[PDB]
DNA sequence: GGCCGCTTGACAAAAGTGTTAAATTGTGCTATACT
DNA sequence: AGCACAATTTAACACTTTTGTCAAGCGGCC
């Protein structure tokens, strides 16, 4: 997606640094498979803050991926790549063809 | 070639000073005033085309053979360069 | 006219020639084939070669269906989408308890498929590719360049497939093993082949010397893991993926007749497979009875000529590999939200990936549709250059003597050209054939009805070339043979049997390239000057004419229909053809309209047309020519009379004389066109519109041929004029202060859009064929997003004939045209026809001698007796037999001036006693012989338009052969000023008017300051290019006044102190004065 | 007396301040699975 | 894969007011 392995690194185990804090010692779960999460949910809150575009927050990269999803969806079953109003009714309400082109307009990582 | 080119190496003893005299007076000779030439009788240089004789745009021309008629002169001489547009005011 | 010089023409050319193509999607697209067979090769190959993808939860691989493509042909080459056909195959995840998910044949994605023709379009731009070629896998051990000391070098299966093997025996350790990048004795791993002392040692052979690296199985692994890498073993030769000898050939039959029996397709699976038998037929190589040392020596039996089949299947394979890898991403996450078969995998990896292979990796060039032998020559081209290490241009280690000729006549040697030679060639006529999916394989006759295939490295009985025939058995006495090498003298088993084991090449073609043999008399010039007459033949542009040359070998008769240039005839006959741009049909089978292509379009800017030639009704089997062709006969340039002879030094070095007949009928005329493309962007500040009201350009000229926005078709239009003027609210330059005034001192108001439309390139002087609107609002169009309206109109433009361009016979002889001549002038025949072009020495005839004038004889001698004779390449069409067709061309030429009412001239008769004394033409008879014999070798006296006498000389002329290349004047010219520019470069660049460049190469200025130029060199960079502030002072200064132009301040240099600023590095101007430190650079 | 020029009144068109409506971040935090 | 709350912040648009331009009227000069 975005930054590479090293890079990760750094918003990933970050995301330990408030984890780890926040750890409610109570309930009888016992820290273990949990910052495994405080992790990739700051990196997706991370390849979306940082990435090879200019400022793409959590409601475009959640909508790029699922436009890209549902190109992907459509597409393995059609048989042929779907043009961009006809991804309108893929989606739902508001989402025509105009302001569907506008986010493959900005960018992603080209 | 130029109209007695060879003769004007014999004059300078480098042929990059020669260059230099062709330009330095060129520009005060049809730029600075066309009415500073030594050549105006029969021998000023003209061109003769479908019109008629005129005198030619460029003095880079005029220089080889203004530079030919013995006159002029070149070489370290008044240091003032500020002067020439003194001289040069003197014909307007 | 039919004067056929051809003996004994058994077998035809190996056809449709372009089998390269056929069986790469025959042989690896098994698309069109019941999945109940079909061993591998292609799909189903690296298909199947992707293992049972692991995480139960396994996805397994089955079947595949291709076929029926969105958009047909035509549809691509005018929108610009691909003929990509869709291909997917039936998958179905599974695991544990009932888990038999089976999808519907998975819609997986698309694929770019092969057409008929043997191309591929892509983009529109309809490219192909060119086959690659490499070392076959095996052993071959190469001898030690630097010392004497013959080590290994293992070739791999697939250059990107495989850790190359190599076995280098030096002091330190000798024989050290080496894959892919490591340094540790052999026996260390050889212990791991389960082998490490007792069985290695005695059994099959400085060997064990370390002894301590071969007792214990597990040691080794972890040895060998820390001399590698940072303080692996998975692969080399284990699994399939890294090492695998796989397909049947060339890598598996190998050391199976190089090293011993027995073979699995890989190495070292840890049970060793080519470490033992390597050091087997190596220990026993050294000072051994068993040599066999021959290295690679560019031997074609060991090069591998893998296909667009292969080709393919790799690059696929590599994509899919991404797939197999994401699948795994999606098994380790999730389990009941979305895991079918069909989601675990996208259209997008296997995609792109294999799409950007078409569009972008250099051996997809850009298809030269230049004519119909150019589009022939990709498939057959075949490189060593690609993703492979054998690539690198001009230097790359070693490739002096990898470049260079080899023993292998299956292979032209004139093909190549100068930047890449011995990296670009072509295939033979007679190469190609049977199961060619692995290694070349020519064809050898043995004298009797039949022809063997027996591969290159052939070498049975040694062989014979075709020379000298009798009735299979020749009585030369002195068959002449040529085994390996050189040839010696002869063979002749002195026998009624078949031939020398395969002592027959069939066809002298077998030998030179099906491109070459097409040239006339090919054996009477040399490798470089045949070899620029060659690639003449690849930019010929095509013409309307085509006079077809005089002399033409039998093999043209299929690069008009292979090549597909022209059409078919199928079944029985009976047209009743219609004509016009639309063939009628046949009463063989049905009614079928045949469509011409309309003069189509070239991506050379040629655009090719198809004449009919049929009425009422007739069958054989040519159904209307092509581009540059007539009747069935390939004809690339025009044929005219010419004549070798100086004229006052138009034609100096190697320059070409032209008169004013061929321009008066247009002999030497073409068509170019140009496809123009205008989006309308949406900078969301203001959108862009096409209308016919653009602002300040209010006037005729526009309503005229404009309205609506577009321009009308079949309007006539030259540079400097509207297209496609596009309105945009891009509102970059607000109004200007003492601009204001000029604007309300008028009749008009101010603006809001400003004019910015396409404006006519430097140079376009034709008509438009038509246009075409593609905008939004259309799901049929694969357009860049938030783009509207991609207006795209044709432009055409008659070439007719100017001064320059190059002719270029089929020979070598190339040249200029200096000046045109309008009739007056030019040498006048004793009978009228003015000679048309002139062709005088110097260059190519002295010096890189050739045969050119053996057709200039025979020209004018087809002319009088009215024949185009056929002269094939090393047969036929000698010296003496010019001279009994000279004798009927003479007779036939005086006969009418003898007969007219005349015989012998006075300036006729001078030239004979030139002759006479000059040993020419023997003195005797009257002058009706001396005029004879001059014409069996020579030309009639032949006089001079211009002066009044005849050329004292005996003068030849005669009509051969004058083409005419690409490269011209008018698209090779340009001009400009200041008007140029490319901000942020800071030097002349670019514009949306002129796209003017200009550049000053480095061994140029050193010459520049060589002279007494101080201030034209550094005028250079004084005012123009460099100085953007000072760009200004000299242009502004002559506009107005004479005066002296700045004393220069560099543009680049400013930028140069900055990038160089980018560090510490703090570039002072230091003044003379030392102390103030100068700098020049704050705004002035 | 008539004509021309200058000044003032009326009408039309486009800003500073207000008003409100739409988007990001954090954090919270959620949440679920594995150890 | 992500929704909310809140909170807060950002962005823009519209109003009433003001400013500018045009036409009409009055005064002065010829």
């Amino acid at each position: 997606r975005g930054l590479s392995f090293l890079d990760l690194i750094q918003e990933g185990n970050q995301g330990l640094i408030r984890a780890v804090e926040k750890f409610e010692y109570k309930r009888r779960f016992k820290f273990s498979t949990y910052a495994t999460w405080w992790i990739r949910q700051a990196i997706n809150r991370a390849i979306a803050d940082q990435a090879r575009t200019i400022r793409i927050p959590v409601h475009m990269v959640e909508t790029i991926n699922k436009l890209s999803r549902t190109a992907r969806q459509l597409q393995q079953e059609l048989g042929r790549e779907p043009s961009y109003e006809e991804i309108a009714e893929a989606m739902g309400p508001g989402w025509d063809a105009k302001r569907v082109e506008e986010t493959l307009k900005i960018a992603q990582e080209p | 070639a130029e109209p007695g080119i060879d003769k004007l190496f014999g004059m300078v003893d480098s042929k990059y000073r020669l260059t230099v005299v062709v330009a330095k007076r060129a520009q005060q000779l049809l730029r600075h005033r066309f009415k500073n030439t030594v050549l105006e009788p029969e021998e000023r240089p003209k061109m003769r085309t479908l019109e008629g004789l005129y005198d030619d745009p460029n003095a880079v021309t005029w220089a080889m053979k203004e530079l030919l008629t013995g006159r002029l002169f070149f070489g370290e001489n008044l240091v003032p360069e500020d002067r020439l547009q003194k001289e040069m005011e003197r014909l307007y | 006219e039919i004067k056929r010089f051809g003996r004994i023409r058994e077998v035809i050319p190996l056809p449709p020639l372009t089998e390269i193509q056929v069986e790469s999607y025959k042989k690896a697209l098994q698309a069109d084939v019941p999945p109940e067979k079909r061993e591998n090769v292609g799909i189903q190959a690296a298909f199947k070669e992707t293992f049972p993808i692991e995480e139960g939860l396994v996805l397994d691989f089955l079947e595949y269906r291709i076929g029926d493509p969105p958009f047909s042909q035509d549809e691509c080459r005018e929108k610009d989408l691909t003929y990509q056909a869709p291909l997917y195959a039936r998958l179905q995840l599974i695991h544990k308890d009932t888990g038999l998910i089976k999808e519907d044949e998975v819609f997986l994605g698309h694929l770019p498929l092969m057409t008929e023709d043997g191309s591929f379009i892509i983009n529109g731009a309809d490219r192909v590719i060119v086959s690659q070629i490499h070392r076959s896998p095996g052993v071959y051990f190469t001898p030690d360049p630097a010392r004497p000391g013959r080590y290994i070098a293992s070739i791999i299966p697939l250059p990107k497939r495989g850790p190359w093997i190599d076995l280098e025996v030096e002091a330190s350790g000798v024989v050290t093993m080496k894959v892919n990048k490591r340094k540790f004795p052999l026996v260390l791993l050889l212990r791991v082949l389960g082998y490490d002392q007792e069985t290695l040692v005695r059994e099959l052979s400085g060997l064990l010397d370390e002894a301590v690296l071969a007792m214990r199985p597990e040691e080794a692994m972890v040895r060998l893991f820390t001399l590698l890498r940072p303080g692996l073993a998975y692969l080399f030769g284990l699994l399939a993926d890294p090492k695998r000898y796989d397909l049947g050939e060339a890598g598996r039959y190998k050391a199976e007749e190089k090293l011993g029996v027995g073979l699995s397709g890989r190495t070292l699976v840890f049970k060793d497979e080519v470490f033992l038998p390597t050091l087997r037929y190596l220990f026993a190589l050294t000072a051994g009875v068993p040599g066999h040392e021959v290295d690679d020596i560019d031997h074609l039996g060991n090069r591998r000529i893998r296909t667009v089949g292969e080709l393919m299947a790799d690059q696929f394979r590599v994509g899919l590999a991404r797939l197999a890898r994401g699948v795994r991403e999606r098994m380790v996450m999730g389990s009941p939200d979305t895991l079918t078969p069909a989601k675990l995998v996208n259209s997008r990896p296997l995609e792109a990936a294999l799409r950007e292979f078409f569009s972008r990796s250099q051996l997809s060039q850009f298809k030269d549709e230049t004519n119909p032998l150019s589009s022939l020559r990709h498939k057959r081209r075949i490189s060593a250059l690609g993703p492979g290490g054998l690539t690198r241009e001009r230097a790359g280690f070693d490739v002096r003597d990898v470049h260079r000729t080899h023993y292998g006549r299956i292979c032209p040697v004139e093909t190549p050209e100068g930047a890449n030679i011995g990296l670009i060639t072509s295939l033979a006529a007679y190469a190609r054939v049977d199961a060619l999916g692995f290694i070349r394989t020519p064809y050898r006759r043995v004298k009797n009805g039949v022809v063997t295939e027996e591969v290159v490295y052939m070498t049975a009985s040694e062989e014979d070339r075709y020379t000298i025939a009798q009735a299979n058995t020749p009585l030369e006495g002195d068959r002449i043979a040529t085994d390996r090498v050189v040839a010696r003298r002869r063979g002749e088993p002195v026998i009624v049997a078949p031939e020398e084991v395969e002592f027959m090449d069939v066809s002298p073609k077998q030998v030179f390239s099906l491109n070459t043999n097409l040239i006339p008399f090919l054996e009477h010039d040399d490798a470089n000057r045949a070899l620029m007459g060659s690639n003449m033949q690849t930019q010929a542009v095509p013409l309307i004419r085509a006079q077809a040359p005089v002399v033409m070998t039998g093999l043209e008769e299929r690069v008009v229909r292979d090549s597909l240039a022209a059409l078919y005839a199928e079944e029985d006959g009976e047209v009743v053809k219609v004509d016009g741009t639309r063939i009628a049909v046949r009463y063989e089978d049905g009614r079928l309209v045949h469509p011409l292509r309309r003069y189509a379009r070239s991506n050379q800017g040629t655009a090719f047309d198809q004449r009919p030639r049929v009425r009422v009704g007739q069958r054989v089997d040519l159904l209307a020519d092509g581009p540059a062709s007539e009747e069935g006969f390939l004809a690339l340039g025009q044929n005219v009379l010419v004549a070798i002879m100086p004229f006052d030094g138009y034609n100096f070095e190697d320059a070409i004389v032209i008169s004013e007949e061929l321009l008066k009928r247009d002999f030497y005329t073409s068509i170019h066109i140009e496809r123009y493309e205008i989006e309308a962007r949406d900078t969301k500040l203001g959108p862009e519109r096409i209308t016919r009201d653009i602002p300040h350009l209010s006037e005729a000229a526009l309503r005229d041929l404009d309205e609506e926005g577009i321009v009308r078709i079949g309007a006539e239009v030259k540079p400097g004029d509207i297209l496609v003027g596009r309105t945009s609210f891009k509102g970059e330059q607000e109004p200007s202060p003492e601009e204001r005034l000029l604007r309300s001192i008028f009749g008009e108001k101010a603006r809001d859009v400003k004019d910015t439309s396409l404006r006519v390139p430097p140079g376009e002087g034709g008509i438009v064929v038509g246009r075409l609107r593609l905008r939004r609002g259309d799901p049929g169009v694969e357009l860049k997003p938030g783009v509207r309206e991609v207006v795209r109109v044709f432009v055409a433009q008659k070439r007719k004939l100017q001064v320059g361009d190059k002719l270029a016979n089929r020979h070598g002889n190339k040249g200029v045209v200096a000046k045109i001549l309008p009739v007056e002038d030019m040498p006048h025949l004793p009978d009228g026809t003015p000679v048309d072009v002139i062709l005088n020495p110097l260059g190519v005839p002295s010096r890189m001698n050739l045969g050119q004038i053996l057709e200039t004889h025979l020209g004018l001698a087809g002319y009088f007796l009215g024949q185009r004779y056929i002269s094939p390449v090393f047969d036929g069409a000698t010296e003496p037999e010019i001279k009994e067709l000279l004798a009927e061309a003479f007779n036939l030429y005086f006969g009418k001036r003898q007969g007219e009412g005349f015989g012998v001239d006075k300036r006729e008769k001078e030239v004979l006693a030139r002759a006479e004394k000059l040993g020419l033409v023997s003195p005797g008879k009257s002058p009706e012989e001396q005029l004879k014999e001059l014409f069996d070798l020579g030309k009639v006296v032949l006089y001079d338009g211009r002066t009044g006498e005849p050329f004292e000389g005996p003068i030849v002329v005669g009509q051969m052969f004058i083409m005419k290349l690409y490269h011209m004047v008018e698209d090779k010219m340009h001009a400009r000023s200041t008007g140029p520019y490319s901000l942020i470069t800071q030097q002349p660049l670019g514009g949306k008017a002129q796209f003017g460049g200009q550049r000053f190469g480095e061994m140029e200025v050193w010459a520049l300051e060589a002279y007494g130029a101080a201030h034209t060199l550094q005028e250079m960079l004084t005012i123009k290019s460099d100085d953007i502030e000072g760009r200004n002072a000299a242009y502004q200064a002559i506009i107005k006044g004479e005066d002296v132009p700045e004393p220069s301040v560099p543009e680049s240099f400013r930028v140069l102190v900055k990038e160089l600023q980018a560090l510490a590095l703090d570039v002072q101007t230091l003044d003379e004065k030392d102390n103030p430190v100068d700098i020049f650079e704050g705004l002035a």
